[PDB]
């Protein structure tokens, strides 16, 4: 009944993302020796969800430290952590390598001092534990950035998750990697605005010279469309949005309308709009 | 040539697949549906004292939930059917599932290997082997743990997988382990905010929300309202606020007397999206934000309705904090907030 | 080309403090025949490739002949993209680039109010934004027609002669193009009178060794860095997590590496050129998409890790010249890069 009074308290902090609302409840709540307890659940929690929770448990156990608990009660939670990966990397694959993303982020946050990794030296012999470490130590060299994990997340801005996009679409047209480009799709975990995936590439062609962009671009959405990684609904939108800001695209791109028919056109050839809103397409 | 067949929207009375692999595709979630349950518990001999179906889910939760859903189904029948979920209590788990070698099995492809590797567990009569969710399968890595356990069943074993989008790698499956599968699709309605009207309340402050609610019950004159707060202790504060303004107002926090307030007689209910989740949101026709969201895909999950199977009102109430992001959710679902008037 | 005479040195054209500071952040292209000719109120007219020198040239005389105390620059471009980075490399040196997308509302509020500084943008959209007198004609003395040619076959005609029948006589008119088809000339003589015609067109080993699994190629890039050995080298990779991957797996191995992604922005992006330079970083690894700002001259070695996608853009990575390029190749990326070598006749030879 431990578990069960903690888990929805950092379930809900995982919805809300408010760590004062979770501190407090701590707080009143008077645990004392189980103050270790905490950081060991929400690790364990955030191991089973996407990248954004795993996110939002660092962020909770740097402010939980200094005012709910100690480094002390921290350095406990990992030193268990880490007595655990054997069972945690039975439904968590990647168990290891992500509770050394942990560890390597909570020294980056001082909530493990800085001997925490060598005050491990010559004693493992188990072989996931020193992966972890191991994990940890490379990722801690190399940070003489923001984050290990992504930024993706529904608790993202409009604007970033817009550079985010970009990022990807300019990304791909250099890569030719599909598959690269599905990946950061889902780790932006904001499915219902992949219309401005849609959306942004069509604007690509829309501005673009030659049949490279126009190709590339027509090969991506069909693959998306192919495994519906885009739902029908979230292509439709994106269209629609074009379709209603074909005006503004022209005065930057006079010959728009031209290249928009005639992509809008190539979709619906190689079967993944419908005619309803391939015959919904401005004409010239 | 490539059939399919081709199924809308979610609603033992249901067909039942004998024999044939089946690639189906389905919304996630599927399993933690009562025709889930039904598909696999008819197909159980209920007195062979042995396990018969496996179910591969991507995470401990999922797996529960499933196992919670085919039990409420099940006790009738007097099938059994256990969620691995490892913890302070494998020992009992694992002295169980010897012991009473239940009929249907649900976890994760790693402990689910785990348990079947260290014989705590038999192949022999596993006559169905259902991968639910497979692309989140893949994604966290089970997929040598999958093989596996693929490896150690008979060759006549059904093979199902479920999945709401079909990459390449879920394919590969497919082609490795299926005899001749019957692809089935199986469309539900997207979540959309078309056919609900979004207003919003520009008030100030925090302070200011409790009375501009009260208002809004007598203007509105409402029987029945959802609504939204970010925490439960608010969530709990706001249904005391309310005795002592005295409304017919019950705040969410049993599974009887809980779908018996699903439709107290025209209620109004309080609130957190986590615990809404355990709730049909989308038969009621008013929605009110107290909080908004912190979490923009949190939006449609509270206002959203089904493209044609539900049409409702949403009320918005912001704050200067606030509004950025309220126009941040406008932008994000391609959508209009307008300003509620009087009229 | 009728005016050949140049201005090679620092400091002929007495100019201004407000200019050495981004100089600083040897003028030999286009922008010695052309330093000094408009940094008084010339109309000019150059034929020139846009590299990052003929798009600097400019910019530095519309900074020069400001006044930061009233918009007065007129700059338009083929492109929405170029137009930034224009706007980027202009703001550079101390101007407002023109978007058009779902946010215009914020932005054009933007520039009722107090906004019009110095702007950039495509005919189209700036025209609309003069009409809709959200962009005032009033003193604007200068008017810049960056890649006219390409503005041109864009269809951007009408816009570009409307958008000057709706400024004064007096402006200041430069055109800038690679190549001058009729309707090019056409406008240097509708829009200039008696313009500078200026003229500067026509303006490294290769190898690939052939690892045969992809996995070889790590190891086959730790077996050139004892062989390399250099304290410079550039690794192009093609995505934002390859290059992740690769920077940890160099560290996992104990070599020391510099790494840059793109989510890093401009802020510590450069604090590794300056340290590059001083062979501090020993190697960096790359996208070259963030080659946005990068120096591919002090680099004498660059492995294409993976091989570019576009021709046109291995031309953008490969960069007095001096430098070697080492390509890697799998059995399956074969069949694809004696494709390269069709484009280009000078030749890529076995390790």
């Amino acid at each position: 009944a431990f578990e069960k009074t903690l888990t929805p308290i950092i379930q809900e902090y995982f919805e809300h993302g408010d760590t004062n609302e979770v501190a407090e409840m701590l707080r009143d709540l008077n645990l004392g020796e189980m103050k270790s307890g905490v950081p060991v659940l929400a690790v364990s929690l955030a191991l089973e969800g996407k990248a954004s929770h795993r996110e939002m448990t660092s962020k909770l156990l740097s402010d939980l430290c200094g005012t709910v608990m100690s480094t002390t009660d921290v350095e406990k939670s990992f030193d268990k952590l880490l007595k655990d990966l054997p069972e945690l990397a039975l439904d968590t694959p990647r168990a290891p390598q992500l509770v050394g993303q942990f560890i390597a982020r909570a020294v980056g946050d001082g909530i493990l001092c800085n001997t925490y990794i060598d005050s491990y030296k010559g004693t493992v012999d188990c072989v996931q534990a020193r992966a972890a470490l191991d994990k940890a130590t490379v990722l801690l060299s190399m940070s003489k950035k923001d984050s290990v994990w992504g930024s993706g997340g529904g608790q993202q801005s409009v604007n970033h998750l817009v550079k985010e996009i970009d990022m990807l679409l300019k990304e791909y047209l250099l890569s030719g990697d599909i598959s690269e480009a599905e990946h950061c799709l889902k780790e932006l975990e904001v499915p219902h605005f992949h219309h401005e995936l849609v959306y942004e590439a069509i604007i690509m062609v829309l501005e673009s010279t030659g049949e490279s962009t126009f190709k590339m671009i027509l090969d991506l959405l069909k693959s998306l469309w192919k495994s519906s990684t885009i739902t029908v609904d979230q292509m439709k939108r994106g269209y629609e949005r074009i379709y209603n800001e074909i005006p503004d695209i022209n005065l930057d791109v006079p010959h728009s309308y031209s290249v928009l028919e005639r992509f809008v056109e190539e979709c619906f050839q190689a079967g993944i709009i419908s005619k309803q809103l391939r015959d919904l397409c401005p004409s010239r | 040539m490539e059939g399919v067949i081709e199924s809308n929207w979610n609603e033992a009375i249901l067909p039942c697949i004998k024999g044939y692999d089946v690639i189906a595709q389905a919304q996630s979630g599927t399993g933690k549906t009562a025709t889930f349950a039904i598909s696999i518990l008819q197909q159980i001999e209920l007195d062979l004292k042995a396990t018969q179906a496996l179910v591969l889910a991507p995470t401990r939760e999922l797996a529960q939930q499933i196992q919670k859903v085919v039990m409420a189904l099940g006790d009738y029948m007097g099938a059994s059917c256990h969620a691995c979920i490892g913890g302070t209590n494998v020992r009992a788990e694992v002295q169980k599932l010897q012991m009473e070698a239940p009929h249907i099995i649900v976890g994760t492809p790693g402990r689910v290997f785990d348990m079947l590797n260290r014989r705590y567990l038999s192949p022999k009569y596993i006559k169905m082997f259902v991968l639910d969710e497979a692309d989140e399968m893949l994604s966290r890595g089970f997929k040598d743990q999958i093989y596996d356990i693929f490896q150690k069943l008979n060759s006549n074993t059904q093979v199902v997988l479920l999945s709401a989008t079909m990459p390449s790698d879920v394919l590969e499956v497919t082609k490795k382990f299926m005899r001749d599968p019957i692809r089935i699709l199986v469309k539900k309605e997207e979540l959309t905010l078309e056919g609900i009207r979004q207003f919003y309340i520009n008030v100030e402050r925090e302070e200011w929300k409790l009375d501009t609610l009260c208002d809004l019950y007598e203007t509105l004159t409402i029987t029945q309202a959802v609504i939204f707060i970010n925490t439960r202790r608010k969530v709990d504060w706001l249904t005391e606020k309310m005795h002592a303004r005295d409304f017919t107002v019950s705040a969410m926090h049993r599974d009887v007397i809980m779908r018996e307030f699903r439709s107290g007689s025209s209620r109004v209910l309080i609130t957190t999206d986590l615990l809404a989740r355990g709730i049909d949101v989308q038969q009621v026709s008013l929605v009110i934000n107290y909080d908004l969201p912190t979490n923009r895909e949190n939006y449609i999950h509270r206002i959203g309705r089904g493209g044609r199977f539900g049409k409702g009102v949403a009320i918005n109430m912001v704050t200067e904090e606030d509004k950025r992001t309220l126009r941040d959710i406008e932008t994000f679902y391609n959508t209009s907030i307008e300003e509620m008037p009087l009229n």
